[PDB]
């Protein structure tokens, strides 16, 4: 579970910190956090929704990961990178509606969807950070 | 011509550049910076000896437990001194830097116990088979070591052996683990490392013939970009660097065949020129020669200069018209924008005048300038014959269109599609040439000059074919420059006669040349390796000046770091560096990030540093006076002795302060009424076993001497190593008694050995194979010659 | 004062950054910060209470520091870190509520409990940092 919020921080630290004209060391260390994910992510594939009107669509990774043009970002990496991350948007939102859905009397406190109970798996612990919300 | 020198020379003495052209042409192919980085020993700083250990009033107990000492324990006296010491660390840690490591290649028998146990690294293996036997070691211990066993697993290629280190020491040896900058390696990465340009350039063969175990391990080239903003003051270096990069050029750029026969075309140009009509300079326009060599010369040369992105003027020759004629070739392609300003002038005055204006009748007012800008230019407003007008435009524009960001970051200075191979530009400047035939002055004029152009018309057809080839070539060669390159004014020239550039000109035939695989290669490989060593010294350089920062090493920081700095950079002979330039450079410096590598590792080294000091054998922080009959304490290690593990009570003196700013007395005051105090700092150090000193009150001595004059060095302290034991002096416990020390010291007592906590497992990857070169695994023919094609498509030299 | 403040903000951006997983180079901005504290502190004593009906716990200062080594973050380097954490929270709190009860008509503006009045010392300043709250 954790690992979903990272995710999300991840992506928001990103939407944000990343933009037209900010000096590469001030995302030095975030830039680094980025990476990581996309690696342990790629080859997996992944199933949300089946339930109710959820439609059900299939996610796949297939990830360049990010340069390091010197001295500020140029326009051009920005886009190559919100391209990058549309496609993670779009699936969080997925994601979490998925498991936002499910409920469970017995073990109704764990990861029920196919989708989150594959994260909690220990390959992919590799990815928390920042849990100051 | 002398004065001239003496001059000349005055300002090469503001140039770094090394005198021969050549011997820095063999600097460059020298530097070989990669380097394959591993090592073998893990690496510590102390292992763990035995010692005597003396109970309360004890005597050798028998026993002799295990404490951690300093391998090498080099400690200068006074604080400053410390810290200045530690920087040497910093520096032997970053030259062993290991860029990796495996175990494998460490493996060792742990002589002891079942299972085939193998140890990490040599002292490993001592220490167990050591601790082994001394039977006062809880039955946990030997098990422990016992079954131990390493960890081996074939696939994914994983080991973690046990091993012993210390606190400190895992913590090193760690982090280079972490960090082993070692990125895998597939047909794909080799074929990326090349210029996304390349590739598709037909022209070019490419394919793959060896594999790649899963075994390939490269390390990253590192090709940050300037970093540096050497382009807005640094003209002396930058002057050096062109030079450089410069001759670099001219070592590549392919030399031509397939010439005209020398004799044959000036011959025939005797018969159209009419060179003896009357006219006296003559045999001026035929020092034209040596073509065989000038254009070759011109060739190269040009080149060079615009990769380089050096700046240049004319051995230019007033008379000589013809020598002109080609000039305006010159212009017609080499984006004048580099070319200072001046060898310019010269020349299209001498054109527009001795020229056009004339011949063509317009303002026979010849032309009068002063220096407004561009005269080249404003010609156009005022001329009456389109053809001759689109020219001007095309020639003061065309200014070299410098914006471009290709392949990734690669700011080279562009030109034109239209010069490139659209060339028409070419059939214009002759078109516009095509009527330029009448009236004015004598007739051995016209006659003699209008000859001489249309020798550059009929020729035109292949004058095309220079274009292409330039076009080319230039846009060939740069893709494999990593440094970026900003226009700019040199403060140098180089000298470009107009002869060998008339010689290429109607010189040229079918002839079809370019860049020879191999030799594209060397070139990447060049500019790479230099980069590499320009960023990493770069952090080498910074990492240090920083660390020189709060290492309070208020002294070296100025130059000496900079001098080492550009020796080992090799392009310059630092010395003729003006002083506003080695120090600005620091200026710069100061104001950067630090390669997490660099930076991680002095935020650990600063961590321990205060452990370090004290954990030394001889020296110790600081003493303290207090006149007070005081007791003595006591302690397991050292038996009967005066330490003190806290100040607290009583001020302290910044010894270095002190040393280094001069004595008020201050101190002088606080002893001669005798006042509590305490000095701090380093220290030299004294032990005694006279049971007699202590009750001489020799410690109350050794410090009046200070006052004499300033100093302090000689400030050797005291300490009673007094055990039970090897004191002959021991008629002390057989007397009812106690300790009357008057004084003790700062140094804390070592540590402790505890096993458990020195213990860690070791995360090792297991058996690469590093490799270096790169490139070599690249399997490239070339089409033949007469079958070029640039941006085009249609085809580089095309005049069958 | 100030002082007081960092502790937390350390504490927070600490119980929050530092989970099982994380790349290190997300904490070594922080882990340093961190490190510089323990320092400052061991080596002195503290006593928070003795009004009303509050407890007199008195406390000491002796601890160990953290590696710098590892990519990434194991489980056991976790516990042995939120186990010192634990005792400075139990610490904080009880350093709080001292001060948080006493008032001065003259200087109700300035220290009052034995705990702070010892902070505002000067030795201490080397812990301040990042006031955004």
């Amino acid at each position: 579970m954790d690992v979903l919020y990272s995710l999300s921080k991840t992506l928001k630290d990103a939407r944000d910190k990343i933009v037209e004209g900010t000096l590469y060391s001030n995302v030095s260390d975030l830039i680094q956090q980025f990476n990581q994910m996309i690696i342990t992510m790629n080859g997996n594939e992944f199933q949300t929704g089946g339930i109710g009107n959820l439609p059900i669509r299939n996610w796949n990774f297939d990830f360049g990961l990010l340069g390091t043009t010197l001295l500020n970002l140029d326009a051009n990496y920005v886009e190559t990178a919100r391209n990058t991350i549309d496609y993670f948007v779009d699936f969080v939102d997925n994601v979490c509606m998925d498991e936002m859905v499910r409920e469970s009397q017995r073990n109704g406190i764990a990861p029920q969807s196919d989708s989150l109970i594959k994260l909690s798996g220990i390959k992919f612990k590799r990815i928390n950070f920042d849990n100051s919300s | 011509e002398h004065q001239k020198e003496i001059q000349y020379e005055i300002l090469q003495k503001t140039i770094p550049t090394f005198e021969p052209k050549e011997s820095i042409l063999k600097k460059l192919e020298d530097i070989k910076p990669e380097q394959a980085k591993k090592q073998t020993k893990l690496f510590r700083i102390f292992e763990p000896r035995q010692l005597p250990i003396y109970r309360a009033n004890g005597e050798k107990e028998l026993r002799n437990r295990w404490y951690w000492k300093l391998k090498k324990d080099t400690l200068p006296d006074g604080d400053y001194d410390v810290r200045e010491y530690f920087l040497n660390l910093y520096d032997q840690v970053l030259t062993e830097m290991p860029d990796y490591l495996l175990l494998k290649d460490m493996a060792v028998e742990n002589k002891n116990s079942r299972d085939a146990g193998k140890v990490v690294d040599s002292e490993t293996a001592s220490i167990c088979d050591a601790i082994f036997q001394d039977e006062e070691t809880e039955g946990a211990v030997r098990r422990f070591i016992a079954e131990m066993r390493q960890r081996v697993q074939a696939d994914r290629n994983v080991v973690n052996y046990p091993s012993i280190l210390h606190p400190i020491d895992y913590a090193f040896n760690e982090y280079f683990l972490q960090h082993q900058l070692v990125e895998p390696l597939n047909n794909d990465i080799i074929f990326n490392y090349i210029p996304e340009r390349i590739r598709n350039d037909v022209n070019y063969i490419l394919n793959m013939d060896r594999n790649l175990p899963s075994t390939a391990r490269y390390i990253r080239p590192n090709l940050l970009q300037d970093r540096l903003n050497l382009h807005d003051n640094f003209e002396s270096l930058w002057d050096t660097i062109t030079t450089s990069n410069y001759i670099l050029a001219r070592s590549v750029v392919p030399d031509l065949k397939e010439l005209v026969s020398t004799e044959a075309q000036i011959q025939k140009m005797s018969q159209d020129l009419q060179l003896e009509a009357l006219t006296i300079q003559s045999e001026t326009q035929f020092l034209t020669g040596i073509n065989s060599q000038a254009a070759n010369d011109c060739f190269k040369t040009l080149i060079a200069a615009m990769l380089s992105q050096r700046t240049m003027s004319l051995d230019f020759v007033t008379t000589n018209y013809m020598s002109l004629i080609s000039g305006m070739w010159l212009l017609t392609v080499v984006p004048n924008d580099m070319f200072i300003r001046e060898s310019l002038v010269a020349c299209q005055l001498a054109i527009v005048n001795t020229i056009i204006y004339p011949a063509f009748g317009m303002q026979r007012m010849h032309y009068r300038n002063g220096d407004p800008q561009t005269p080249f230019q404003i010609a156009e407003q005022q001329i009456q014959n389109f053809q001759v007008a689109n020219w001007l435009h095309f020639v003061n524009n065309n200014q070299f269109r410098q914006v471009v960001i290709d392949g990734v970051l690669n700011q080279v200075l562009n030109d034109n599609i239209r010069d490139g191979h659209v060339i028409n530009q070419l059939m214009e400047a002759l078109m516009q040439l095509s009527r330029q035939q009448f009236p004015t002055m004598p007739v051995d004029y016209k006659r003699s000059i209008q000859r001489g152009i249309l020798l550059l018309s009929n020729r035109l057809g292949q004058l095309v074919d220079l274009t292409r080839l330039l076009a080319y070539n230039y846009e060939t060669l740069m893709a494999c420059v990593t440094m970026n390159m900003q226009h700019v004014q040199t403060l140098t020239t180089e000298k470009l006669q107009l002869t060998s550039v008339t010689s290429l000109c109607m010189l040229i035939g079918n002839a079809t040349v370019i860049p020879s695989p191999q030799t594209l290669f060397h070139y990447y490989n060049v500019n790479v390796n230099f980069h590499s060593n320009y960023n990493e010294r770069i952090n080498d350089a910074v990492a240090i000046i920083t660390a020189a920062n709060r290492l309070n090493l208020y002294q070296k920081k100025m130059k000496a770091i900079v001098e080492d700095f550009l020796k080992r950079l090799h392009i310059f002979d630092v010395a003729r560096v003006p002083d506003d330039q080695m120090y600005r450079l620091r200026d710069r410096l100061r104001l950067l990030p630090v390669e997490v590598r660099r930076l991680d590792i002095f935020n650990l080294i600063l961590m321990n540093m205060d452990q370090i000091e004290r954990a030394s054998d001889k020296i110790a922080q600081g003493v303290i006076i207090a006149y007070r009959d005081m007791q003595l304490e006591r302690d397991e290690m050292y038996g009967y002795v005066n330490i003190a593990r806290n100040l607290d009570g009583f001020q302290q003196i910044n010894l270095e302060e002190l040393m280094r700013t001069g004595d008020y007395a201050q101190i002088t005051n606080m002893l001669l009424n005798n006042q509590p105090v305490a000095l701090v700092g380093a220290l030299p150090f004294v032990t005694d076993s006279s049971v007699i000193s202590l009750i001489a009150k020799l410690d109350a001595t050794v410090f009046a001497q200070i006052v004499k004059l300033r100093k302090v060095d000689t400030l050797k302290p005291i300490l009673y190593k007094i055990n039970s034991d090897s004191n002959d002096f021991y008629l002390v416990a057989n007397y009812d008694w106690v300790p009357t020390s008057t004084t003790k010291v700062y140094k804390q007592v070592p540590q402790q050995f505890d096993f458990r906590n020195s213990m860690h497992m070791l995360t090792s990857n297991l058996t690469f194979t590093v490799y270096s070169d790169l490139l070599a695994f690249v399997s490239a023919d070339t089409v033949e010659p007469i079958n070029a094609v640039a941006f085009d498509n249609m085809r580089i030299m095309n005049e069958l």
